[PDB]
């Protein structure tokens, strides 16, 4: 939690982990602009659920402790949308979320909780345009690896068969196209029938709630 | 307090045989609180009440003024929240709302379990859990629904429902209260339960299930006794007389002054929130301590014999009359009109003036000279460069509300003249003027702009206010003011 | 048609696999439609809705500036006897005189000897009079200062009164009752019976 | 509206305004909502609009008065209009984005023709009383034209 | 800024389904809002990201670029930097220039 | 915003009983009628115009740039109405613009520049304020409010305990303000002492 | 329903008082809608009500009390009601 | 910032209209330097302000 906290707190400010120190409070590191205090305390409640009393006041290491008794370790709603934002942003064409976390479990051999970290330290070290080559997004991806190395304290082909299936895959796609044949039709109507079973369930749920299931049964 | 006379307000005691006849004794101690109440006031500081069925018309309504006259803490539930509802509440807390009273208005469904659950559960949180914090000390549970028309064969799902918030819940809500209290150990502050029973119980029929319902509520007169919950809960049945509604004309009203002939008494809706807040007084919320107490409230009319034919008569009798009358009325009318011819009765019809609008531009009054100089000191004459003193001769605006005229009107009075009426239908487009023929026949005036049909000023306000309102002030955000 | 068939065939793509989990849905919609609609056909349109939630502790409005009210109370009566829409006679000075009494402290009382002694009885008898009631209610509310406040009915007891015109209408009115004119005598009355 | 509350509850503190005679609060944004700009000028069309009518308008949503308004005892903050025997003052008080505060004072516009003789009084009155005839021929023909 | 080389978009009707690219549930939830009947999009099982296929009839935006003929204007010496004058990084990066 | 200005100034005129401005140039010189009315904003619809439907390549007047400014509002009345060559101080005072014109109104009077002054605030409500005026949290947040269980009606409700951000709004606001002496003279209306 | 006393009432007490009340209420009122339909004036069925004489007494009872005792309107609205033809109350007070 | 930058969901300041305001460079020379709380009349007058 307390990796998670300095990184919202630091790209909150637009400064580095280091301009940052965890002693200090919301209150203390953002002068008096109470409009960016708002923005943190409002992040902080997206991320984690709820909050300490008055957590303007509280210092940024004792925050993290209370975040730290009901936290998961998972990234939460904030995080995640912005490492889709850092990625979809700042990464060249085609190098989703997805390639950058299959380069870090093949290149650095970082499991799904690792992966996180490193793509944390990723987001507070932003790079201000889009990074341009395949090479520099590998490059960007070594370098904040070796970031996460530190702050956490921790040590550091078929590709033709594949290149066919997507050539298979396209001609598929232009004969589907000609046939004026709707492939995705049957996945549409079941997200459709799937939502209207969730809305039933929940009238069912509720006539149980309130009747109980002996007097339901 | 003749002896051989039983009061039209009185108290019972239990029989070992079981009934529960009148008892001198208590009656005196609940009619001599009332007697104190009338000439010295009750306080109710400290007293912490959840009140259901306090709808604006009903008794409950004249129950919870007097509760926050006394300075009570009362949780009012409304089924029917909304910012009409709220406002209500708001002007009775600002016009009645002693000092230490707080009102805390819900919406509330009796009819739902979970309701129930969510409102104790709500009272008796913290404030850091965001509840209220509270443990009551008096609950007074009168929300119920009409069931009219409704007789054996009829009882469906409406009558199942309303025997549901008006019995099954009551006993769900008194056993959460309970839960809460046992939970913090609190053994020494029981809530009072203000049971509304009926001396009628299937007497008049076409009820539904309403007589089964406050028939029902009488068991908790024992289980008082053989339940464990004597000290979270006390129990005090108040068996409510004929009530006059909000003395306008009801079919019940019109043949309450014939039941009073009997001598028998019904009672205002002041009259019997006197009755029930007389049983919150200190000594009588002591006696429901010592055993389950039973308030008739009743204006003797367990003693008029065949009530419902008696009752059913009185109405018969009285619409018999007025129909009568009114044919006979028609009829000679009409023989009139016969004999005598439409001439006759032209000569009679009186000729109706309707308002037209007559919107003004407000210029200040200029009061005379003799009275505008006493305003001022007397010395200001020719004191001031009058070059240098600086005036406003004239102001407008556009805003949400129209002109300067109409936003006043809203402002000041919170509904519009006829002139604010048509001033607004005007900028808003519904009515345009017309001077020429509108279909061969020539007219001057108001023009509805889609369909060009005349309209008069004194229609305006029916045909276009709601809209005006719906379409004026705050309101959600409409696309096609701000380019979609 | 046969080449697409093929293709599928080599990409293991299951071309189906959307309408067969369709189907599947589709039967566990009318499954879960069969049970709510027999809760229906037991307990009733009118039961089923009837039960739905209202509570929701987010919308509990809580009412309690008792302290502001007070004086908005004092100034309406006020202006109301100036503007001679209350008169000497109306209980309505009775009763709202008992409202603000019932929330007497120390701002209440600076607040109504401000207005009350500022009040210039020469412009008029409705000024004197207010004044008058003004003076009144100050000592009262000095008395109550520190008493707890009052339930207290002081309105006209009434009772019924149906009348049927020449023509048939059938009027209601409530009419002030013969011998109770206060809930003093409504209690007596009681306690005789009949 | 605290910030407000405590300024204005300061100006009659210091001025010595007598205990028991606070100022009475309207609060137009009930109605209409915040215009930015034009919000002052919407309160001063209301606050001549008070003036001449002696008319003070209620907060109709003020529901329940903050409890930390309390301390305020110069300000009074009503929910409902009175109908007063008249109003000689009103101050409109702004604040915007960027520390623009702003006060305005009106006052009743009959304070003027003490300063001026009866004869002089008597010309301006037969005067408007004509312009406002023709005000009203204006206004008429060109609301419905 | 080039004023040689304005950067404008162009509104185009799609003419041909897109090929899908991925996306974050809460993007591709985005761009379903805005296209409606225009656009699928459906969960990846592996991932937890989203497919998202633009489909004929979609609004597209291509960007181009326009030459202006006002090359010329008075700046502010090149170089000059608030900075240098003694003006804090965080006054910099909250106010405009 | 300015089709609201020009409006509110006709309708102003009109309460003042001046019908037609040209009036005021029997009493005064051309040079000493003024305009020290503003905006916060201004013509943000004409922003839009310059900042996104021109980076769109959609169809844009060519001066939509003169229609953005606060000062052109006061042009367009100078321009169709008023032909004043008086003065013209045109405050951007934010929430504050209408008190701010008052005071640069009554000033450019008392030093003699003028004796006539229109004087007031106007703003419209777009998309693009509204949001940005949401990211800063200084609206009320609609969503919390229903969950509150507040209509639009009551989401405006200044010093209550659940106050909770402002309710945006569009309009405009004028006054005629001018030397008392000239009121007099002129037989104008005169509502209040500034 | 036993050990069930007023803050222990939920889907069983429930359910047993629709059995023992409300769907006895319904039960009458059919075979009252069956005979008006056809007619039948002349031939009432006698309804054997199982009542008792102990009405929360003894606790723990959940609803029975209140589903035994809301039995006991039937003697008033055979009288109040178009039914008395149909069916005649019998209250058997069923003792130990 | 508000009108473009905004449209493209390019991350921009959340209080980037208060530094849009003619006003606010006045107000960011009093909240830096000046710390007066006298007159701020602030004029639109275009080529002439
Ligand atoms: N489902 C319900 N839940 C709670 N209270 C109810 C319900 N239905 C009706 N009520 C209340 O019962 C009261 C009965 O009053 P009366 O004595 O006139 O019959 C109503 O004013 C109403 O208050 P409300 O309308 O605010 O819900
Ligand atoms: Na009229
Ligand atoms: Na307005
Ligand atoms: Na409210
Ligand atoms: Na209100
Ligand atoms: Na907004
Ligand atoms: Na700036």
């Amino acid at each position: 939690a307390s990796l998670l906290l300095h990184v919202l707190v630091a790209h909150k400010l637009k400064k580095s982990l280091d301009s940052i120190p965890m002693s200090k409070t919301i209150k203390d590191l953002v002068g008096g602009k109470s409009t960016v205090q708002n923005e943190i305390l409002g992040d902080l409640g997206k991320e984690f659920g709820t909050t300490p009393e008055k957590p303007e006041e509280t210092p940024l290491e004792e925050l993290a402790e209370t975040f730290q008794d009901t936290f998961s370790g998972a990234l939460g709603k904030q995080s995640s949308s912005l490492l889709s934002r850092l990625i979809s942003s700042k990464m060249p064409g085609g190098f989703t979320i997805t390639v950058a976390r299959k380069y870090l479990q093949t290149r650095w051999g970082l499991p799904s909780g690792r992966q996180d970290g490193v793509l944390l330290v990723a987001l507070s070290n932003e790079p201000a345009a889009r990074l341009g080559s395949e090479a520099d997004a590998k490059a960007f991806l070594d370098s904040m690896a070796q970031k996460y190395a530190s702050i956490v304290g921790v040590d550091l082909l078929e590709e033709i068969t594949k290149d066919h299936k997507v050539l298979a895959r396209q001609q598929l796609q232009v004969l589907a196209r000609y046939l004026k044949m709707d492939l995705d039709n049957g996945e549409r109507k079941f997200l459709k029938e799937k939502d209207t079973v969730a809305e039933l369930q929940a009238q069912l749920d509720y006539l149980n709630a309130e009747l109980g299931e002996f007097f339901v049964n | 307090i003749p002896r051989e006379t039983i009061p039209f307000l009185h108290l019972r005691k239990k029989t070992p045989a079981g009934d529960w006849k009148y008892d001198r004794q208590l009656s005196s101690l609940f009619l001599d609180g009332l007697e104190k109440a009338a000439f010295n006031g009750v306080t109710f500081k400290d007293k912490y009440v959840l009140i259901t069925g306090a709808g604006k018309g009903s008794i409950g309504a004249e129950v919870l003024q007097g509760l926050l006259q006394g300075g009570a803490k009362v949780v009012v539930t409304t089924s029917r929240f909304s910012k009409q509802v709220t406002d209500y509440y708001q002007s009775i807390y600002a016009k009645y709302g002693a000092k230490g009273s707080t009102l805390i208005v819900v919406p509330f469904n009796q009819g739902s379990k979970q309701d129930v659950e969510a409102l104790i559960e709500f009272i008796y949180d913290t404030e850091k859990n965001g509840g209220l914090g509270w443990d009551l000390d008096a609950i007074i549970p009168f929300a119920a629904i009409p069931e009219q028309g409704i007789e054996l064969e009829h009882i469906d799902s409406k009558s199942e429902f309303a025997h549901r918030i008006m019995l099954t819940n009551i006993l769900r809500m008194m056993g959460c209260v309970k839960k809460q209290k046992s939970a913090r150990g609190i053994e020494t502050r029981p809530a009072q339960v203000i049971l509304p029973m009926s001396p009628n119980h299937g007497t008049f029929g076409g009820d539904g299930m309403y007589s089964e319902s406050k028939l029902s509520l009488e068991t908790l007169f024992n289980r008082w006794h053989s339940e464990s919950w004597a000290n979270q809960l006390t129990v005090c049945g108040a068996i409510i007389g004929w009530t006059r509604g909000t003395g306008l004309m009801s079919a019940n009203n019109i043949i309450a002054e014939g039941i009073e002939k009997m001598g028998v008494r019904t009672f205002s809706q002041k009259e019997m929130a006197f009755n029930l807040l007389g049983l919150l007084t200190p000594e009588v919320v002591e006696l429901c301590q010592k055993s389950p107490v039973m308030a008739d409230l009743n204006g003797g009319l367990q003693f008029v014999p065949e009530l419902k034919e008696f009752t059913a008569k009185l109405r018969k009798e009285l619409v018999e009359t007025s129909e009568v009358r009114k044919a006979v009325s028609i009829e000679t009318a009409l023989e009139h009109k016969v004999v005598n011819g439409n001439s006759a009765d032209a000569a009679y019809a009186q000729v109706e003036i309707q308002p037209r609008a007559n919107i003004q531009l407000d210029f200040p009054e200029l009061k005379p000279y003799k009275q505008v100089k006493q305003i001022a000191p007397a010395e200001l004459e020719g004191l001031l460069d009058l070059e240098r003193v600086i005036v406003v001769t004239g102001f407008a605006e556009v805003g949400p509300w129209g002109s300067a005229r109409t936003r006043w009107e809203m402002e000041a009075f919170g509904e519009f003249s006829l002139e604010g009426c048509v001033e607004m239908a005007w900028i808003m487009g519904f009515i345009s003027y017309h001077n020429g023929n509108l279909k061969g026949r020539p007219y001057t005036g108001w023009v509805d702009s889609k369909t060009k049909e005349p309209v008069d000023d004194k229609d305006v306000k029916a045909k276009y206010e709601t809209s005006i309102l719906e379409h004026s002030g705050i309101r959600l955000i409409e696309p096609e003011l701000f380019n979609g | 048609r046969q080449q697409l068939q093929v293709l599928a065939r080599y990409l293991k793509m299951d071309l189906d696999n959307g309408e067969r989990k369709f189907l599947k849905e589709k039967d566990t919609v009318a499954e879960l439609q069969a049970q709510l609609d027999y809760l229906n056909a037991e307990l009733g349109e009118f039961f089923v809705n009837g039960v739905a939630t209202s509570f929701s502790r987010k919308k509990a409005r809580t009412f309690d500036s008792s302290w502001n009210w007070a004086k908005q109370s004092l100034l309406s009566l006020y202006f109301e006897i100036i503007h001679g829409v209350l008169k000497n006679v109306d209980r309505e000075v009775v009763s709202e005189a008992i409202n603000i009494m019932n929330r007497s402290n120390d701002a209440l009382i600076k607040f109504m000897e401000y207005h009350i002694s500022n009040t210039d009885e020469t412009k008029g008898e409705n000024y004197q009079l207010v004044k008058t009631l003004g003076e009144q209610l100050i000592e009262n509310c000095k008395q109550v200062l520190d008493v707890d406040p009052v339930y207290k009915d002081v309105a006209k007891p009434t009772g019924p009164k149906t009348a049927i015109d020449k023509n048939g209408n059938i009027t209601y009115s409530e009419e002030p009752r013969e011998k109770v004119r206060k809930l003093s005598q409504y209690v007596q009355e009681m306690a005789l019976g009949g | 509206d605290k910030n407000e509350s405590a300024t204005i509850n300061e100006m009659m503190k210091h001025l010595g305004r007598s205990e028991g005679n606070p100022v009475i609060g309207v609060f137009q944004k009930f109605l209409t909502g915040h215009p930015k700009g034009a919000a002052g000028a919407w309160m001063m069309n209301g606050a001549l609009q008070i003036l001449n009518s002696g008319i003070i308008p209620g907060n109709r949503n003020a529901d329940n008065v903050d409890k930390i308004l309390e301390q305020f005892e110069y300000v009074l903050y009503p929910s409902k209009t009175l109908k007063t025997d008249g109003v000689r003052a009103v101050s409109i008080t702004s604040f915007g984005f960027g520390q623009k505060g702003g006060q305005a004072i009106v006052v009743h516009p009959d304070y003027l023709y003490g300063a001026i003789t009866e004869d002089r009084y008597n010309e301006y009155v037969a005067k408007v009383s004509a312009r406002e005839k023709s005000a009203y021929k204006f206004f008429h023909n060109g609301m419905i034209y | 800024y080039n004023p040689e080389k304005k950067e404008m978009i162009q509104e185009v009707i799609v003419e041909e389904d897109l090929e899908p690219f991925e996306a974050s549930k809460e993007t591709a939830e985005q761009f379903k809002h805005q296209h409606g009947d225009k656009v699928d999009i459906f969960e990846i099982p592996e991932t937890g990201e989203y497919s998202v296929k633009l489909l004929k009839g979609a609004t597209l935006y291509i960007p181009k670029a326009l030459r202006f003929d006002r090359l010329v204007a008075g700046q502010i010496p090149t170089g000059w930097n608030a900075k240098t004058y003694g003006i804090s990084d965080d006054i910099i990066s909250q106010v405009d220039p | 915003i300015t089709l609201f200005v020009l409006v509110s100034v006709v309708e102003a005129f009109i309460a003042s009983g001046i019908t037609d401005p040209y009036e005021m140039y029997k009493y005064v010189h051309v040079s000493e009628v003024g305009n020290c009315s503003g905006s916060g904003m201004g013509g943000v619809s004409a922003l839009r115009g310059m900042f996104k439907d021109r980076f769109k390549d959609e169809p844009v007047q060519n001066d939509i740039l003169q229609e953005s400014f606060i000062n052109t509002m006061s042009a367009w009345v100078n321009m169709l109405l008023i032909s004043s060559s008086g003065p013209i101080k045109t405050p951007v005072g934010a929430c504050a613009t209408s008190v701010e014109s008052v005071d640069i109104g009554v000033e450019t009077i008392l030093s003699g520049k003028a004796r006539i002054c229109i004087v007031g605030g106007y703003d419209d409500f777009q998309e693009e304020g509204s949001f940005e005026f949401g990211n800063m949290k200084a609206t009320s947040n609609t969503l919390e409010e229903f969950e509150h269980g507040r209509t639009p009606a009551e989401m405006s409700r200044p010093a209550t305990t659940t106050r909770n951000g402002f309710m945006e709004a569009q309009g405009a606001g004028i006054q005629i303000i001018m030397q008392a002496d000239l009121a007099l003279k002129m037989g104008v209306p005169i509502y209040g002492i500034v």
